[PDB]
DNA sequence: GCAGACACTACGAGTACATA
């Protein structure tokens, strides 16, 4: 059981994963109650993007939905991300699974046939003890 | 390259005498009314060394700095030359001597010359030394030898005094 | 007010009175600025002499706050300096005229040793065009490396070592402007270390200040970790004195009680093959043996076999010179 | 004496003491419009200065065109395949067989002069495509295929368009590929090309020199060379002994243009007569040459034939010549490939020694300065082949070799390494990490072999013994876990034969070993035939699996 | 599938020798919390044996299940570099002097690739990976220091186990940051024994004499031993105790090119001892192997009072050709000094 | 819940954890209640703490949330050429400090370059380093980290205050690991911890992995010598005594069949050259002979730390040995 | 108003050399 799942348009996810591309080479995912936070953290400076409570739109795609409680924050690579989001058009939506250790499980539901799955592991956490 | 050498007269200017120099000197010194005393123009004719814009840089350097041109308000601001030292230190190495080869490499050293310096005048003048092709050829080859471990980082006066013992025992190992 | 800086940046000479040692060359520079003669300068020398100090304090003392922007071009080996900087900003710099007021501009470049041959070659006829224009400053440790052309162009001043007597005075300076207590053998074992740096003996103070809070001749060699004269002197009198085995447990008794590193024991072993009246058989040998050693620490080789070593090459020698007699 | 018996009054002292407890004690304290060799240039056939074996062989390949060209039948060692390719008659497309003519030789010698005054005796017009050109292979091609491929815009009476190509040697590979694409279409080539260049020997140009008519140029020779300077003075009204002309001609290295560009600047108007000390002085007329590396090590390996006996003056003559020469390490490895192919005197081999001590610098030098970035290294190894001349000088005649010993065992390396890898890349991976390739090469591949030829009767299996067919199944089994396998090969002589895909054998097996007895045809005709039916024996037992 | 792979052990309880090493390793890894491992010895003791133990007492049997995984890295000079590597779903195999020179670039982007990320599934797998470094001598000084931040920094999921021959060409770091194991060659008892086991399971009878021959030739090395035992058993199956054992070429051709050596010492000679040289050094024999093959080939000609002058002469020429680059000066300077020091000996 | 090795369990987490460093950690700690730090060049043998001394104080003067905003560590893991040195390096020292501690801790103004092995750095991008560490002396710090400091160039060692980790004595490596060893309820005995102290020559994270590696083959029972004789790859006294039979012997089939027989035993030539070093100096052999012998010893030990072959390097140390030991005979 | 053609600069790629 993942401790949070979202629902995302498609083609958003892959335009929200090429615009950190140009920023840093591994993007942080986190996800409270209120949505999914994307950031960039490099040299040149945070690119902090968010999506929250879209239901109010007449395409049932662009339904940007929270299902869980616990809200967690992981580090992932880039060019993973960048090689699951050129699956895009196969699925009107797509869904992000994450967990406290349980790595990014990203699914499209393609028509009918069936469904594909990206199990990404998240990155080593710095040494931030106090 | 040959063709554009083939293509044009090739002329060759030589490096200029003392007192092809001393003219050009004279002449710039009787339009700036210059001050000065032979010694002086001698000590410039030194520091020089076949360059008329250096010889031109340290009269004015001395003119602007002291008023006058004696030998040692020009040395006061000039340098003496490296390899006119590094040729007696060298001879030295040559007669095995390597006392006095220490004492002209530890002249050099507190000068302020870094070690790729020095090690560059000892190969210019052991390029041209007169001595025996042989002793020459392992002169050279020492001096190599040493210039690696100058370039990988371990560049002291212990490892120049060592090039110079290891330069005298070549003269004494047939 | 007061700055969180290092003691060799937040004490800097930023006028000429300020430097110590070398007062001819200053006294030429100076004389060069008040009459508004100033030439393409080539300052060369061992490192923390006072070269980039100068080429500072006489930029701060030609130019205004107000302008030092515009007049003043200063590039050194952390900016890229190739043939299209040459070619591109440095030589636009030199060709075009002021902004805010007429004067002659400055180019210093810092470093210049660190140039490639090309941007050094093309830098010829920017500095022998635009002279009247623009003046050019190259400071350099390494003069070999900086064409023989571009030597030719600029009148070139050697900033050799700082001399200890001279070296006293600024350190006094800086020692009654940081409010430390420092005796007499620790001002000579500060202006010792040194060697002809002030950069070092600035360190070396702040080092020992930090760590200590008094500066001894002590505390500055246990900050360092440099050896004593007297360690030094005992370490060849065991040497030169008595057989292997003695000598080599006196010496690494000395090591461990200490914490002596073999290369500081080496150069003070050097330093003294010297003033020992040897044979001239013997010094050559101790002199290539020392420098074999020096040469094996230099990587990762184990230094108990080389502190053997080094006292092998005077054991060697002790018969040799007493039956030499 | 350093060393006292008695100490010092005064001064400082240190002890020394020996194994034997004897102290001892230490101290321790238009004529003038135009250049004379534009004015003075041949405009005639019967006024050059090259070779007359060259401007003859020049002259008779671009008749040799007359037929094809003008549609006229009749026109009005090195030599012989020369004069053999003279006469080696036509292609059925009524053209000669070198369709392409290379000039090459050293410069200043009259090669554009000889390529324009041909061309224009022939009745051809010139047309130049020289180094300040683009050179990129499409302007290449769009020049090329203007100035051959059409005719004159002047309608009949228009002169053929004879195409030199000055400065081939420093055109890319490319448009040398396009070149010959243009030379080999069979969009018939009916122009002759003429390619002018200065070094035969570059990389671009080998491809062309197993195809074009290959005219070297000799160096012009003195006499005709003193003679025409000796026409140019009394023309200028300039006096000079043949003395002095001789010795400028030996010190410009049999130069026209630059022997005539020295009298330009040595006449002026000043004085009519040449002294021998202008030309003896280094300031006027000397250039560098650029030696060739044969040139170079007969300099080092042979001594000047008897002022010049002076060693230093050898010394330094060397040492320019092989600073001035340039590639570097083609030199070293001709010293290195020549030096033991000489009648040594050092019996002892001493001097071996010490040349092979010298190349190991040398090899120090280059690894030391392309790993700590420090080139100011690279002014030594300039003194290897110096050093060799101090070695190996002889009076002799020594025939040196260009060297090829260090690229064939590079290449034979790198083969050996791609046959090691195609090798390990056919084993299954629970195997391969088991054992490094490099011990996999040491240890398991000889007898690897001995393992897969056992003695085997050229008998079916089914007169084989039941120990026999378990060896062969065996021998299969090991055959198949490595991936290897018999296929046929073709002869020349007529034979099929039985190899490894993988060759191994050539990479356990040695030129002067024993001989080992192989296997015979019917053996590994078995050997292939019992590999197919057991691989689709597994793929039946596979699928009967699964 | 030869003897040398079909009957090696599995676990570290199935090991023939070193046992009491077998019970430490197991009692060193069951915690988890084991060090960095540095196997070294001779080749052919059973390191890599010994590793693979390792990992399968770490997690299951599931080590066993390999696979080549291709990886294309760009060096600084854009130079795209494919390297292979033996992988499971535990542990990767990674061998990075097959990329040369560009070994660090093997240690600085496709390893620290490996060790940043932690593991998809933790519950078949366990909290950390393995990664194994082949030939760990090999690799230059510049990928040793960008391999030692790496082997501390994530330690915690990565453990690494480099595996090398000597560790002398392994760098004090670090060498400072693993726990070195010891693997000695098998003694003649132990490698007979194997050879005695290996052949009742294959059904066969091995005479003693024999396989103290084959232990004395193979030298300690129990890879070679097993070669040759399979053979002499494919080439004669009646186990005498004087078969003829075969040998390998380059060793042969080794002991062809010392007794040229020493046969005449003449320019001459040396220019086909240097032919013989570039034959050896083109079937990819490493050059310190033909040195050693020389120098035990020369020894058995010189007398008593040249051995140790001949054996400091290749010990210096040894550290010269590392020094260097070029293998063939340093080798043709040895046969020359030793042509010299053996045509002095002889005349006097 | 996982298990982690005590390299990293006991890494010093402050800057009163590192040990027998004195001088450097009291620096340390006057930079820590607001003295003006200096450029730092940590340089000495590996495992003396240069890493963790470092990461400690700037633990300590950051605190956890600004670690990623007042710290750039730079090791020779990742590509550090010139450009590396011209953009990051330079435009990380240009950046503002800004960010204060939350607990209410006082935060140091500049930020910190942690150079780590700065000894596979080149000479150009270390010459490059020079006006960056001049110039933005006001806002950021330089800690360049290395084992030699003749391969960091002059202007470099000029600009840092150079402090050397000297080896760890036995007196505070006895006392840490017997911290160590008390903190994990593990038993060692006095001739054991004796042996570790001496295994280990001042090499605290060689003393710590032994003693971890030994509780964990041991099972955490008492640790007694031969397990550290074990696990330390200490050749007997045995080998030796027959390595100097057979050189005493002045055979040399007997020399080639011990050297043949130490290598086919798989022990180290630096741990035979240490041993034999210690032999030679420990014995009542003459001065010359003594001489010769250790000048051979650090030859051979000078080799081998250039990659040579560990068999031909000991047979020349042997044949040497064997020359001096049968010249007196 | 939108498809086709023109030159424009930025960028990718291959090569050489680095000394007195
Ligand atoms: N003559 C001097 N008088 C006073 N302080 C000096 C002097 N020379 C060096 N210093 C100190 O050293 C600091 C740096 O000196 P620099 O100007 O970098 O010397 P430098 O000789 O130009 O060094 P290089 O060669 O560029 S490393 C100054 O800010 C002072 O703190
Ligand atoms: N018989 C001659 N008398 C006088 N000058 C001549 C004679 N033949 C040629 N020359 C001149 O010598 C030069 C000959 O060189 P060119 O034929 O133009 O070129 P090249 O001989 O191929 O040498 P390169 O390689 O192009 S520099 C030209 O300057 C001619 O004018
Ligand atoms: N002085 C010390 N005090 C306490 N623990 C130490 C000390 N030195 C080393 N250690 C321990 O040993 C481990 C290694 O320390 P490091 O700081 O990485 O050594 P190092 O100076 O980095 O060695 P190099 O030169 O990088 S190989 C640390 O994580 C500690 O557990
Ligand atoms: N305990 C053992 N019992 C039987 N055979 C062994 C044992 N250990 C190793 N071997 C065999 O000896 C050979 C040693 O090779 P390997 O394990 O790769 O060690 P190395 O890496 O040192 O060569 C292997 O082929 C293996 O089959
Ligand atoms: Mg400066
Ligand atoms: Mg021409
Ligand atoms: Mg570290």
């Amino acid at each position: 059981e993942y401790s949070c799942v979202v629902k995302m348009p498609s083609g958003e996810f892959a335009r929200i994963c090429r615009d950190l591309s140009h920023i840093g080479d591994a993007v942080v995912i986190s996800c409270a109650k209120d949505g999914v936070k994307f950031s960039a953290s490099g040299e040149l400076g945070n690119g902090n993007i968010k999506l929250s409570q879209t239901s109010n739109v007449d395409k049932e795609e662009e339904a940007v939905t929270i299902e869980m409680n616990e809200p967690v924050q992981l580090t992932f690579a880039l060019r993973y991300l960048n090689f699951f989001t050129k699956a895009t058009p196969l699925s009107s939506t797509v869904t992000l699974s994450m967990s406290a250790d349980v790595p990014l499980v990203v699914e499209y539901k393609i028509a009918d046939m069936g469904h594909l799955k990206y199990y990404l592991a998240p990155k080593i956490e710095d040494e931030e003890g106090s | 390259i040959e063709p554009i050498q083939s293509r044009c007269a090739v002329l060759r200017y030589t490096k200029l005498t003392d007192a092809q120099i001393l003219t050009r000197l004279m002449n710039v010194i009787e339009k700036e009314r210059v001050p000065y005393t032979d010694d002086g123009l001698e000590a410039i004719i030194f520091t020089a060394q076949g360059d008329m814009r250096q010889a031109l840089n340290n009269l004015q350097s001395t003119f602007s700095g002291f008023g006058f041109i004696n030998s040692e308000n020009v040395f006061k601001v000039c340098d003496e030359p490296h390899p006119l030292l590094v040729k007696e230190m060298i001879q030295h190495c040559v007669n095995a001597n390597i006392d006095e080869a220490y004492k002209i490499l530890a002249h050099l050293w507190h000068l302020g010359y870094s070690p790729e310096d020095i090690i560059g005048n000892i190969f210019r003048v052991c390029k041209t030394f007169q001595m025996a092709e042989y002793l020459k050829l392992e002169f050279i080859k020492e001096i190599g030898y040493t210039h690696m471990k100058i370039a990988e980082g371990v560049n002291s006066l212990l490892q120049m005094a060592g090039l110079l013992a290891r330069l005298c025992q070549k003269t004494m190992a047939p | 007010k007061i700055r969180n800086l290092p003691w060799v940046e937040k004490y800097r000479p930023q006028t000429l009175n300020d430097l110590i040692s070398h007062q001819d060359i200053l006294s030429t520079i100076q004389k060069f600025i008040n009459e508004d003669r100033l030439p393409h300068l080539l300052l060369y020398g061992p490192p923390g002499t006072g070269k980039t100090s100068t080429i500072l304090a006489c930029a701060k003392q030609l130019y205004k706050d107000k302008e030092f922007g515009s007049m003043v071009l200063e590039l050194n080996a952390s900016d890229d300096r190739g043939i299209d900087i040459i070619r591109g900003p440095i030589l636009s710099f030199a060709s075009t005229r002021t902004i805010f007021k007429k004067g002659f501009k400055l180019v210093i470049l810092d470093e210049a040793d660190a140039m490639t041959q090309d941007a050094q070659n093309a830098l010829r006829r920017v500095i022998e065009k635009f002279t009247e224009n623009t003046r050019f400053c190259l400071i350099c440790n390494y003069l070999s490396k900086i064409i023989p052309a571009l030597q030719s162009r600029c009148t070139r001043f050697r900033f050799g070592p700082l001399t200890p007597e001279l070296m006293v005075p600024r350190l006094e300076h800086v020692v009654e402007e940081e409010k430390v207590d420092i005796s007499e053998d620790g001002m000579k074992a500060l202006v010792t270390l040194s060697s002809g740096d002030m950069r070092r003996a600035l360190n070396i103070l702040q080092s020992t200040n930090m760590a200590f809070g008094k500066v001894t001749e002590e505390t500055v060699y246990t900050c360092t970790g440099h050896p004593l004269k007297s360690d030094i002197a005992n370490i060849l009198d065991w040497m030169l004195n008595q057989d292997f085995t003695t000598a080599y447990r006196n010496i690494t008794e000395l090591k461990t009680l200490k914490g002596l590193a073999l290369h500081d024991i080496l150069t003070e072993i050097h330093l003294f093959v010297h003033r020992v009246d040897f044979p001239s058989s013997v010094r050559i040998h101790l002199l290539t043996k020392m420098a074999d050693i020096e040469y094996r620490l230099s990587v990762g080789t184990n230094e108990k076999i080389q502190l053997s070593s080094l006292i092998a090459a005077f054991q060697v020698t002790r018969d040799l010179i007493v039956a030499e007699a | 004496n350093p060393v006292l018996r008695r100490p010092p009054i005064l001064e400082d002292y240190v002890h020394v003491t020996s194994t034997e407890g004897v102290r001892a004690y230490l101290v321790l304290r238009a004529s003038s419009h135009c250049l004379w060799v534009d004015e003075f240039a041949p405009r005639h056939y019967t006024e050059l200065l090259s070779d007359d074996f060259t401007n003859r062989c020049l002259l008779k390949w671009l008749k040799l065109w007359d037929l094809v060209v003008f549609g006229h039948e009749r026109p009005s060692s090195h030599e012989q395949v020369l004069e053999e390719m003279l006469e080696a008659g036509l292609d059925p497309s009524q053209r000669p067989k070198q369709k392409v003519a290379l000039l090459c030789g050293p410069p200043g010698l009259g090669k554009t002069t000889l390529a324009h005054v041909i061309a224009r005796h022939a009745g051809y017009s010139v047309v130049e495509m020289n180094a300040s050109d683009d050179r990129s292979p499409e302007v290449f091609r769009t020049r090329i295929e203007a100035a051959t491929q059409m005719e004159s815009v002047l309608g009949a009476g228009g002169k053929p368009n004879c195409l030199v190509i000055d400065e081939i040697d420093g055109a890319p590979v490319a448009a040398i590929n396009v070149l010959l694409s243009i030379l080999n279409r069979k969009g018939l080539l009916m122009r002759p090309i003429i390619c002018i260049c200065n070094d035969q020997f570059a990389p671009s140009l080998r491809q062309l020199k197993q195809q074009a008519f290959l005219l070297h140029f000799p160096p012009t020779l003195p006499s005709r060379l003193v003679q025409r300077l000796q026409e140019v003075s009394l023309r200028q009204g300039m006096r000079a002994d043949p003395g002095v002309l001789a010795a400028l001609c030996e010190k410009t290295d049999n130069d026209i243009r630059a022997c005539i560009n020295t009298l330009q600047f040595l006449y002026s108007r000043g004085q009519r007569e040449l002294s021998v000390r202008d030309v003896q002085a280094t300031r006027v007329g000397l250039k560098d040459q650029r030696r060739g590396l044969f040139s170079v090590w007969q300099e080092v390996f042979q001594l000047p034939r008897a002022s010049l006996t002076s060693a230093s003056q050898r010394f330094y003559r060397v040492l320019h010549a092989a600073a001035s020469a340039g590639e570097h390490e083609k030199v070293v490895q001709g010293l290195f490939d020549n030096f033991l192919r000489l009648r040594l005197r050092d019996s002892s081999l001493g001097a071996v020694c010490v040349a092979l001590d010298w190349l190991a610098f040398d090899d120090l030098l280059a690894g030391a300065a392309h790993h700590s970035q420090s080139f100011q290294l690279l002014r030594y190894p300039p003194f290897l082949p110096v050093a060799f001349h101090v070695l190996f000088a002889s009076s002799h005649t020594p025939r040196i070799t260009f060297p090829s010993s260090q690229q064939e065992a590079q290449n034979r390396m790198s083969q050996m390494r791609n046959l090691i890898q195609t090798l390990v890349s056919g084993i299954a991976p629970a195997t391969r990490s088991r054992a490094t390739p490099q011990a996999l090469l040491l240890d398991a591949l000889c007898l690897l072999l001995d393992i897969l030829a056992p003695k085997l009767r050229p008998v079916s299996t089914q007169l084989y013994s039941t120990r026999e067919k378990q060896q062969l199944a065996s021998l299969v089994g090991t055959m198949l876990a490595y991936s290897l396998t018999y296929r046929q090969e073709r002869t020349p002589d007529g034979q099929y034969i039985y190899r490894l895909e993988p060759n191994v054998e050539e990479l356990c097996r040695f030129p002067e070993l024993p001989a080992r007895k192989p296997l015979t045809y019917q053996t590994k005709q078995l050997i292939a035939r019992e590999i197919e039916v057991e691989k689709m024996r597994r793929a039946e037992a596979s699928a009967r699996v699964e | 599938s030869l003897w040398v792979d079909k009957y090696r052990p599995c676990s570290l309880g199935r090991l023939d020798y070193h046992k009491e090493q077998a019970a430490q390793l197991r009692n060193l890894v069951q915690c988890g919390d084991f060090p960095h491992l540095l196997v070294y010895g001779p080749s052919g003791a059973g390191k890599k044996t010994r590793i693979m133990c390792i990992l399968r007492e770490l997690y299951g049997v599931g080590v066993e299940k390999l696979r080549i995984e291709h990886q294309t890295i760009t060096t600084p000079s854009k130079k795209k570099i494919e390297i292979s590597t033996i992988a499971s779903n535990y542990h990767l195999e990674v061998n990075p002097s097959d990329a040369g020179n560009s070994d660090r670039v093997v240690i600085q982007e496709m390893l620290k690739t490996v060790a940043q990320s932690q593991q998809l599934e933790t519950n078949s797998q366990r909290d950390f990976k393995v990664v194994l470094l082949t030939e760990v001598d090999k690799l230059t000084k510049d990928a040793q220091h960008a391999l030692r931040r790496t082997m501390e920094k994530y330690m915690s999921t990565c453990r690494l186990i480099l595996c090398c021959n000597s560790t002398s060409k392994v760098i004090p770091p670090i060498r400072s940051r693993c726990l070195a194991v010891r693997v000695p060659a098998p003694s003649i008892e132990d490698i007979c024994h194997v050879l005695s086991t290996v052949c009742k399971k294959e059904g066969l009878n091995l005479p003693s004499q024999l396989a103290h021959r084959l232990a004395e030739k193979s030298c300690r090395n129990l890879r070679k031993a097993l070669l040759m035992c399979e053979a002499c058993r494919v080439q004669q199956y009646p186990f005498t105790a004087d078969q003829e054992i075969p040998e390998t070429d380059w060793e042969v051709y080794l002991r062809e090119t010392a007794n040229a050596i020493v046969s005449q010492q003449t320019p001459q000679r040396l220019l086909e001892v240097r032919g013989r040289l570039y034959e050896l050094l083109t079937h990819c024999i490493p050059p310190e192997i033909i040195m050693k093959g020389l120098l035990s080939e020369l020894l058995h000609n010189c007398d008593g009072q040249l051995k140790g002058e001949v054996a400091q002469m290749a010990a210096y020429y040894e550290h010269r050709l590392q020094l260097g680059s070029k293998a063939i000066y340093h080798l043709e300077a040895f046969v020359a000094k030793f042509m010299a020091l053996y045509k002095k000996f002889m005349e006097d | 819940a996982k298990p982690v090795p005590w390299v990293e369990k006991y890494r010093p987490k402050c800057v009163d954890e590192v040990a027998f460093q004195e001088e450097v950690v009291a620096v340390l700690k006057k930079s820590l209640e607001g003295a003006d730090l200096p450029n730092l060049l940590f340089y000495g043998p590996p495992g003396t703490g240069k890493t963790s001394t470092i990461l400690a104080a700037a633990r300590e003067l950051f605190g956890p949330e600004l670690f990623r905003l007042r710290v750039l560590e730079l090791n020779a893991s990742d590509e550090r050429g010139i450009q590396v040195v011209r953009e990051k390096v330079k435009n990380f020292a240009q950046l503002t400090v800004s960010g204060s501690r939350s607990d209410g801790k006082p935060c140091p103004p500049f930020k910190i370059v942690i150079l780590d092995e700065a000894d596979s750095m080149t000479s150009a991008a270390q010459a490059a380093l020079r006006r960056t560490m001049e110039k933005e002396s006001k806002t950021t710090r330089f800690c360049l980290i290395c084992n030699y400091v003749s391969r960091i160039i002059e202007p470099l060692t000029s600009r840092c205050s150079k402090f050397r980790f000297k080896p760890l004595s036995d007196k505070i490596q006895q006392q840490r690991l017997l911290d160590i060893a008390k903190k994990e309820n593990v038993k060692i005995s006095d001739e054991g911890i004796a042996y570790l102290v001496k295994v280990s020559e001042g090499d605290l994270r060689k003393a710590i992995t032994f003693l971890q590696s030994a509780t964990r083959l041991t099972g955490g029972k008492e640790i007694t010598e031969k397990v550290i004789t074990d696990i330390a790859g200490v050749i007997p006294a045995e080998k030796i005594d027959g390595v100097f039979a057979a050189c005493q012997s002045g055979s040399f089939d007997k020399l080639e069949a011990v050297v043949k027989d130490l290598i086919d035993e798989g022990h180290a030539a630096t741990q035979l050259v240490n041993q034999l070093h210690d032999v030679v100096v420990e014995n009542n052999l003459s001065d010359k002979q003594k001489s010769i012998i250790t000048e051979k010893l650090a030859e051979v030990d000078k080799c081998l730390a250039d990659g040579a072959d560990e068999h031909l390097q000991l047979i020349s140390l042997c044949a040497t040995v064997m020359q001096q030991l049968s010249q007196n005979c």
